Parts: C-alpha cells; structure tokens; sequence
C-alpha cells in the first residue's frame, strides 16, 4: 500500500537509502513469533543488534452525535 | 531511457528542493503538480500525516498522490 | 570433439593456442593457465558450446559430445557421444549419475562410473524445434525434508518440471548391492509434476533460479511475453507451487540468466543490461545500463553463504563478458562491485563462454574457442577448445575474498605464504568477534556464549602490537555486563599507561577517549 | 490509568524491531480498523448476512512495514 | 602551592583546571589531588564540628570532581574516614573505584563490620544535602542490596528503614528472599501486604479479601 525511501545520512551525507515496503492484510486471525521477526530484520539488511518498541493506542473517548458526522472539529 | 530516466530524476529533485524551499520560508502551498496524475505534499508538522497510522517516526516526509479526481460533467 | 588432452598447470608456461590480435590491459596479478584441451577432427564453423563446473565434476556440452572430467580437470571420467544435441546438464549423487537432456526431448539418467544409460524418459513428447534449445535450465538441489532425495527443476519453452522422489542414494546403493530390480522400481517411483507457464510467459521462459531465503523457496523465472518475471513458491497446503510475485514486460521485457548469490538478485535483461535486485521485494536497487554484458559470472572465495552478509559490499569480482567494438572479439572485465573499476582486461574469441560455476568454485573457467592457425579458415570457426584458467596467484587478489568471506584461517598461511601483513587478518577477525559479542545479551542461558568470545577477544588483543588500535577497539567495543566492561577499560587505560613511562607521557586520543570514558562509567551505574 | 487500557482493546498495537538509528525498521502492526487512507480492504456485506443475536464478524487489519536497505558508496 | 600550605587556594587552582585535557597528565596532578584529599581528613578528629564535616564533603566533592581519581588510593581516604567515624564517607570513596573485583571484595569486608542503620541515618543527615544527594542514594541501594543478599533483614527490621527495604525490593525486582524472610520468620502479614504490593507495582494486580497463606500462595507459584 505504500513505497517509502528514506535516505541514510551519516554526518549530513548520503550513505545510503531504505526503501521502505509497507504491505496490509486483512485477516481475522493475527499471531506471528517475535523471534521470526527478530530473526527476520537480521538477515534481510545484515544487522547485528535488534530492539523491540512497543506502541499501543487505546482509545478511551469519542465524541458521539445523534447523526453521522460532517464536522471536522471533535 | 536515458534522458526520460536522469533528466525526470533531477527535475523531480529540483521539485522537491523548490519545495523544501517554500515551506522554509514560510509559506505552505497546496500539493505541487509534478505530472498530469501525481502530487506531491510536503506534510510537517502542523498537516495531517496519514503516516502516522502506520509509522509515528515520519513528521516532515513527502506524500505521493493520485490526484483528487472530479466528477464528470455533462 | 573426441581429441581430450587433459594438461596441469605444469604445461601452462611451456606453449599457448590462441587467436591473434588480443590486447591485455591491468595487473600481472590475473594467470591463464591452459588445462584442458580438445581438439575435433572437423572444425565445427558455429559450434554451440556449454561448460558447467560443478562440485561433482566439470561438463563440456558440445554439438553432440558430453565431456565430463572431474573438479581438477585432469582426469577424463566419461566422454558420451549422442545423435542428439545435449541441452542442459547437471550432475548429482557425487557425480556418479550423468542428467542428459537431449533436444528431442529425452532425458536419460547415465551411471557414470559404469557407462550405462540406466533410464531414458521422454518427459516431453513434442520436439519443438530441432535447431533451438527445447530445455533451458537444469536446476538439482538437495531436498530438506527427506534424506538422500533430491528435488529437480528443469526449465522447458513451456513451462517447468517439479521432479521429486528422485531417491538416487538409494539408487546407487541398489546399484552397489546388486539388485537392479529395486533399482528400476525406484527409479519408477520418481515423481514428476509439470507446472505451465503458458498463461504468464507466452513466448518461452529463458532463465530459472531457485533459493531458500524467508523460510520458503523463491523461484524466479525470467522469460518473454505478457510478464517477464514469475516468482513461484511452494504452497504448503497442497502439491505444488503458486504464483506469488509477477513484474510485468513494460520496464523489462524479460530476463535472460540469472545469478541469486544471496538476497541480490542479479537480473540480466534481454537488452544484455545487468542489474542488481533485492529478492526479497524485487525492488531496483541497481542497474548497469553502460556495459552491455552478454554473459556475466560472479565467483568467490566462497566459506560460508553467511560470510557476505557482514564484510560490506565488495563480496563478488563480477566477471563480465562485454560485447566490444569489434564484432569478432569479445571482452572479459573483472570489475569491483559495485564502482566497476577495470581489475583485469582480457581479449576472448568470438565463440567463448563462462562456465555457470556453483557457489562453491573458487577459481575463474572459461570455455574458450581457438582456431587453427589456417588462412582457410575463419576465426569465427572453431577447431580447438581450451579450458581457461584465471587463478590470482599474486596476492593481495585471493586476499581480497580471504578477509571478506571469513576465511581468517586460510588467510593467515595466505599471509605466511607470500610474507604478507598477518596483523591485518588479527585486525578483521577483531572486529569479526566484536560483533560477535553483540550476537548476545543479558540471559540466563547465553552466558557462556559470550564469555568464552570474551578470551578470544583478549588473546586477538594480545596478538595485536597496535596499541592504537586495541585501545579503539575496547572504547568502541558493544559489551553486555558492567564488570567487564569495567575490567576491560581498567585494562585499556594500564596499556595505556604503561606505554607513556618511557616516552615523556605523550598525548593520544586513546587515552583522552578512555578517560571521558571513565568519567562516564561510574555516571552510568549511578543513573540507570 | 492502567485500569482504562486493561478493560478496552488497543485501536493499534504496534512492534518495531530496529538496530541502533530508526532509518531501517521491521514493523508489525495490528489494527481493528483500517490503517490505509487510500485503500479499503473488503470487509463482508452485512446484507442478507447475520441479523440476528449472534455477533458481527470482524476482520482484523495487519500491516507489516519492510524495507531494503542500499548502500550509497 | 603546596609548598607554601595553601591546601584550599590549591584544591581551587585543581577544580578550575579539571576541565582541560592537557593538565590532566601533570605529573603532579594526582599527587596534588591526594595530599589536597588527605590533609584536612589527617587535620580532623571525633567529633565533628560543623567545619570540618563540610571539609570532609569537600574532600570527597574533590574526588569526584577528580578525572583521574581512580588514580587515587581511596582505600587509604575510606580508612581515614573510618578513623573519624564515617562509614558512609568511608563508602562513598570506596564505591568510586575503577576496579570491579577489589572494589566487591572491600566493600563486604566493610558493610559487614558497620551497622547499616548507622551509616543509613549518616546519609540522611548529611549526604542528602549540598551535591551529594543523588549519590547517597546509590550509596543506600547499595547498602540495601547487600543487606537482601546476606539475609541482614533483623538489622533494620527494627528501625524505620525496614519499610524502606521494602521499597527497594519493588524496584531492584530483589524481592524474593525479603518475601520468605517474613514469610518464615516473621509474621505473614507483612509478606501478604509486601506481595500485594508488588502485583500491584507490575500490572498484574491480586484481588483483594485474599487471605495471606493464598497470597504467597500465588507469589511462589509466580515464581516459576
């Protein structure tokens, strides 16, 4: 669905470039092994080290309308 | 081959300095008409950044688009 | 072609065969040496030559004579002479069983060491054309999910063969233990399944490679017509392979030969245009659109697949074979990947091919294609072919895929050999286990993974003299637990010391650097 | 707040796995609605379909952020 | 400068040349530090007046403004402090050493003659205060983590510190021998309210109206 480049600068000079692949799948189910994918980012672009961060975004309100919403502001 | 891959190259290079350009000076415009049914947004802070559904470490990145086609008329 | 001479590297510095008017250019480093040589009692004017060199052995395909001789290329083990022109070859079962995919259409299974054609199969009943190839690729690789069974793509102008159950191990046992019975029922027992490409590749498929990259198994095959590139993979729910990945015929029409060394797929398109591909999206990474390449071969001081990943980029000396000005002679360049500087020129016949060598060939083949020296005879008409042998004798040229490909151990006596700089090798194989130290972290059961590359990194530190250099490498090396990294700079900072009491304390920025580091050591335990 | 999160399903659950700099990540992302602004992946028609006590099927959207890595020499 | 017995103009000479690379490696430098260290320490006795306790701070300010202070004997500065009644000075230099091995060996040796509710009061009254107030907590988590590793918990069990090392068996994820020390020698309470605690810390919190048996119950099952 989206194809990034971003460039690799080291001290203010290009060294290189990603060229970011995002793919998207709708599927009910999700499970995957952290260590594939760990194991996955060391043999695709030949790093050493890997770190995990973990985001999360819960969504605790919305504002609700008695009809379908038009309005930018909410 | 060779001038429409080298020459588009660099003139989308210009592009986007011009671009970089106006919006450090400034002033933000609307979405630049590289081609007939491509263009580019130069989104920073203070635009929508649909990136930021999928990745949270894009701020100021160049967005790619078809444009916006209007309906036909009679 | 029945006259074989088979010559060691004894006979190179003693007599030639060649054509004339041929210019070198670059470093003596680059040896041709004369191995084998098989001259024919007619001189064929366009003979259509192939030489493959395996880890089984070595095969010349001539018009119609199949020469295979062993890895060295100085012993003659079969010399088959057919009615039919061979296609494609490959070897398999340590040699000892000869594939011939002849045009008509016939695969014949040949024991090597006995002369026998065991099994012939018409795999396919329809000749298309008797003056071009009707088999393109003969691709065997090892199965993983069963033992002493081989599993075998053979690329067709229509589509592909999947063959499998090829359970020649037990083939050649029944052939040991006398019992050509269970022999023959094995060899009925293979299992064959075509796959067509009739509805992607319209006009032929030309070139097939197969890997084994992301747990699954990327076949990528280049071919004419509505779309040049085909990835299948096996789908694990049933029998077969599915289309995964297609790149249309707009950019690239297709693919004539490809080279997968690892996660670079060296794509040679139909314009003679070589690129560099990562396989893993198929996305342009590269492309070398000046050197028009009829044939590419890329070989190495190959050790272990996983040697490129961690040594940079200058992995493969890219043998190219340019097509020149002169539409008589062609152009052997060994360029550096990927800047393309000229490392070696060569001037080759009109008729001369790079032998498709594996990925475990260290040294250069060329089929070269030598004309008598006779006015009668045109220099495009071959009556010799010579076996070319580029080995980089000189060092600093094999020393090059010594240090890259991790083969520190055959790079020392490299270096012993010729008088070279071993500290060098001490330097690389330090920064080798610098990164293996960071292939670990703080877990209960990697303890001693680490600990025991702690020694090795201090016994290649005490065989390094630089004291430059190993005060880097300790300020610059990834360390998991605080108490070493205390000792390790309490040490750094005594080798440091030690060498300023006799030289009036000068100042370096070993010790600058290892005393902010210092500064920061205790701030680190205190903080975090 | 960690008893608002613990009772209510992430929007988005998000791993990046990366070495040193952020410019080369792999990224496994898990949404219950879709994460794309230009493409709508087929949910089924709730037309003729279950109208009834029983629950609506979901399909849960993932989108795995790759790239490849060239070096500019 | 020395020679003339300016010990305070020297140690300020010393500080407003600590940042520059090239007078780090006088010769005299870290002999300058020493004596500068040392001499106000070797001037005083028990007991402290308030002068000479800020020049003992100053002395140890004066080692850890030191670059090179691992250069330093600070097993001879520990020990003078020791000589005036100072176990939580004495500790202070003896933590900043460069040496792991010596540094661990001296320190049990030390913590194990000194009471730790002693040098814990010392550290509250008076290293808290100036600049040594975000060392003298590693100094305590030290001091605390020794205690959890000896089994010491009856030193301050009695004293107010002891719910304090309760805390830092929260965040130095060290709670497992405080927790059988009260489940077995002392009253199951105090292990059900520290182990409430610790679900309560980590996310995974234990539903109340539990009795303490169930409670460490569920911790020792949590344990494996």
């Amino acid at each position: 669905c989206w194809l990034g480049a971003e460039l690799i600068t080291t001290n203010n000079s290009i060294t290189g470039i990603v060229l970011y692949v995002v793919s998207c799948k709708a599927d009910k189910n999700y499970s995957v092994n952290l260590e594939n994918l760990k194991n996955l980012h060391k043999k695709r672009h030949h790093l050493s080290t890997v770190t995990s961060k973990g985001f999360a975004q819960y969504e605790l309100f919305k504002s609700s309308a008695l009809d379908d919403t038009i309005t930018a502001s909410q | 081959m060779w001038e429409r891959l080298n020459c588009a190259a660099e003139d989308f290079y210009s592009r986007l300095l011009q671009k970089f350009n106006e919006e450090k000076k400034g002033i933000r415009k609307d979405p630049f008409l590289y081609e007939a049914d491509v263009q580019v947004q130069l989104i920073s802070k203070g635009q929508p950044n649909p990136l930021k559904n999928i990745l949270n470490e894009n701020d100021i990145v160049f967005i790619v688009e078809k444009v916006p086609l209007e309906k036909e008329e009679t | 072609w029945n006259d074989i001479e088979l010559l060691t590297n004894d006979d190179t510095g003693s007599g030639y065969l060649s054509v004339g008017s041929r210019k070198e250019h670059g470093t003596a480093l680059y040896q041709v040496d004369l191995l084998v040589k098989i001259s024919s009692e007619k001189a064929s004017l366009n003979p259509k030559i192939q030489a493959c060199s395996l880890s089984d052995g070595f095969i010349i395909v001539a018009d119609q004579s199949v020469i295979l001789l062993d890895s060295i290329c100085r012993s003659l083990q079969l010399h088959l002479v057919f009615d039919t022109e061979v296609d494609v070859v490959g070897l398999c079962q340590e040699g000892k069983f000869l594939l011939v995919g002849e045009r008509s259409g016939n695969l014949h299974l040949i024991h090597v060491t006995s002369k026998q054609t065991l099994l012939t199969n018409a795999f396919v009943q329809k000749a298309n054309d008797e003056n071009r190839r009707t088999y393109q690729n003969l691709v065997i690789e090892k199965d993983g999910s069963n033992e002493g069974t081989y599993y075998m793509l053979l690329l067709t102008y229509s589509g592909f063969f999947c063959i499998t159950n090829l359970q020649l191990l037990k083939i050649q046992q029944a052939i040991e233990n006398v019992d050509f019975s269970t022999a023959k029922k094995l060899q009925g027992q293979i299992k064959s399944s075509f796959i067509s490409t009739e509805n992607y590749h319209t006009l032929g498929c030309l070139s097939l490679v197969a890997g084994d990259l992301a747990s699954e198994v990327p076949v990528i095959i280049g071919g004419t017509g509505n779309c040049a590139f085909s990835k299948w993979e096996p789908d694990s729910s049933k029998k077969g392979m599915t289309v995964k990945n297609l790149i249309d015929a707009e950019i690239i029409k297709g693919a004539k030969k490809f080279q997968l060394i690892d996660n670079l797929l060296f794509v040679l398109d139909t314009d003679n245009v070589l690129s560099l591909w990562d396989i893993y999206t198929l996305t342009p990474v590269w492309n070398w659109p000046s050197l028009h390449v009829e044939e590419f071969l890329l070989t190495t001081e190959a050790d272990s697949p996983s040697s490129v990943t961690w040594q940079g980029i200058t992995n493969l000396k890219l043998i190219a074979l340019t097509a020149s000005a002169n539409k008589k002679m062609k152009n052997l360049m060994v360029y550096s990947l990927p800047t393309m500087e000229i490392l070696y020129s060569l001037e080759v016949s009109s008729v001369s091919s790079l032998v498709q060598t594996g990925i475990s060939t260290d040294t250069i083949y060329l089929l070269e294609g030598v004309c008598k020296n006779d006015p009668k005879l045109s220099e495009d008409s071959v009556s010799v072919l010579v076996l070319r042998c580029l080995t980089e004798a000189l060092p600093e040229n094999r020393l090059s895929r010594l240090l890259h490909k991790h083969r520190f151990a055959e790079a020392e006596s490299f270096a012993i050999q010729f008088g070279l700089d071993v500290e060098l090798v001490y330097k690389v194989k330090s920064n080798h286990i610098l990164e293996k130290l960071a292939l670990s972290s703080v877990d209960a059961s990697e303890q001693t993974e680490w600990q025991q590359l702690v020694d090795d990194a201090k016994e290649n530190l005490h065989k390094i003299q630089d004291d430059e250099f190993v005060v880097n490498y300790c300020l610059k090396a990834q360390w998991i637990t605080y108490e070493t990294t205390q000792e390790m700079l309490n040490y750094a900072k005594t080798r440091l010391l030690k060498k300023e009491d006799k030289t009036a304390l000068i100042y370096s920025d070993g010790l600058k650097e290892v005393l902010r580091a210092h500064a920061k050591l205790t701030t680190f335990y205190g903080a975090f | 707040v960690k008893n608002l999160y613990q009772s209510e399903k992430p929007q988005k659950w998000r791993v990046e796995i990366y070495s040193g700099q952020k410019k080369i990540k792999t990224v496994w992302q898990l949404s219950d609605s879709s994460p794309i602004d230009h493409l709508n992946f087929h949910k089924p028609d709730f037309s003729e379909l279950t109208l009834n006590g029983s629950l609506e099927e979901r399909i849960f959207f993932t989108n795995m952020v790759t790239c490849s890595q060239v070096h500019f020499k | 400068l020395l020679g003339f017995n300016m010990i305070p103009y020297l140690r300020k000479v010393l500080k407003a040349i600590s940042s520059i690379h090239s007078l780090w490696q006088v010769p005299y430098f870290s002999k300058a530090w020493q004596r500068v260290i040392q001499i106000p320490l070797l001037s005083a006795s028990c007991p402290l007046s308030p002068d000479q306790l800020s020049d003992c701070s100053e002395s140890l300010i004066a080692v850890l403004e030191c670059p090179v202070s691992g250069d330093l004997d600070l097993i001879g500065v520990a020990r003078q402090y020791i000589q005036l009644e100072l176990p939580a000075f004495a500790l202070a230099c003896l933590m900043l050493m460069p040496h792991s091995e010596k540094r661990h060996q001296q320190i049990k040796n030390f913590l194990g003659s000194c009471d730790p509710q002693v040098i814990l009061k010392q550290l509250e009254e008076h290293m808290n205060t100036g600049q040594l107030a975000g060392f003298s907590h590693q100094i305590r988590s030290l001091i605390l983590n020794n205690i959890i590793n000896k089994k010491e918990f009856g030193i301050l069990a009695k004293t107010k510190y002891f719910q304090m090392l309760k805390m830092h068996a929260m965040n130095t994820n060290n709670i497992t021998e405080l927790v059988n020390y009260l489940a077995n020698d002392l009253s199951l309470d105090e292990a059900s309210v520290l182990i409430t605690e610790y679900s309560k810390h980590c996310g995974k919190p234990v539903p109340p109206d539990t009795a303490p048996c169930e409670i460490l119950k569920m911790f020792l099952s949590g344990l494996s």
